[PDB]
């Protein structure tokens, strides 16, 4: 199928990028998440857990604390930042604190899952996707990044 | 001895940049900010599977004429 036939460019380790151009709605269903600053963790929780509550995102952030302690110091996105592992963890653990690609990279390795962030413009057209982990699209946790400020969850249409 | 390298942007488009192997990655990131109209903290660069550190000269990554440096977005939402 279309999604599993995309060509992925390896960035570093198990991080890949691809730049197709298609409307996100033609292949995914959007599962909308609140704009409370936790949308990234909401979106992961929507797809990773079987039960969704307004506080499921906190279980994802518990895994993030374990992931950061084991992977932050070797994260390619965290080079040239000058922020230590301890400074990042307690700052990332605050309520309503945004997350994204750095958190996806570490959670991918902690949970042994593949996470894909689909970057979407205002026309709902894909401009880029970043895949964390070796899996394919149909088995990955697919998130939609809209307005460069928000994350929703995506489910592959059949 | 200036060098011509390609940078693949966040849309996957590649364009030429004139660099010196002795200049730091941070200087190359400044050139990418100027052309792509972005801020330096919004992306990091990689080459041949290795992240490029801001304070290191480009020569330390083995850049040659016609090679492609990847522009990788820092996403937050």
């Amino acid at each position: 199928d279309f999604l599993d036939s995309l060509i992925w460019e390896r960035v570093v380790d198990d991080q890949y990028v691809t730049n197709p151009t298609f409307c996100i709605s033609d292949y995914f269903e959007i599962v909308r998440q609140p704009g409370d600053g936790n949308c990234f963790y909401h979106s992961i929780a929507e797809l990773f857990f079987d039960v969704k509550t307004p506080f499921s995102f906190r279980k994802v952030k518990e895994h993030l604390r374990l992931a950061a302690d084991a992977f932050y110091d070797t994260e390619p996105e965290a080079i040239g930042t000058g922020v230590t592992k301890e400074e990042y963890i307690q700052a990332a653990m605050k309520d309503n604190e945004w997350g994204g690609s750095l958190e996806a990279s570490m959670l991918s390795k902690q949970l042994q899952i593949t996470i894909i962030l689909w970057v979407v413009n205002q026309t709902e057209q894909v401009t880029a996707a970043i895949k964390f982990g070796p899996g394919r699209v149909s088995t990955a946790l697919n998130l939609m990044h809209v307005g460069r400020t928000h994350f929703d969850a995506l489910r592959v249409i059949n | 001895a200036t060098l011509n390298i390609l940078v693949r942007n966040d849309k996957g488009r590649s364009s030429s940049y004139e660099v010196q192997l002795t200049q730091t990655v941070a200087v190359l990131k400044q050139q990418v900010c100027q052309r792509e109209r972005v801020q330096a903290d919004q992306f990091w660069l990689s080459f041949e599977g290795k992240p490029m550190d801001d304070e290191h000269p480009l020569g330390e990554y083995g850049l040659t004429t016609g090679c492609t440096v990847f522009m990788n977005l820092r996403l937050r939402g």
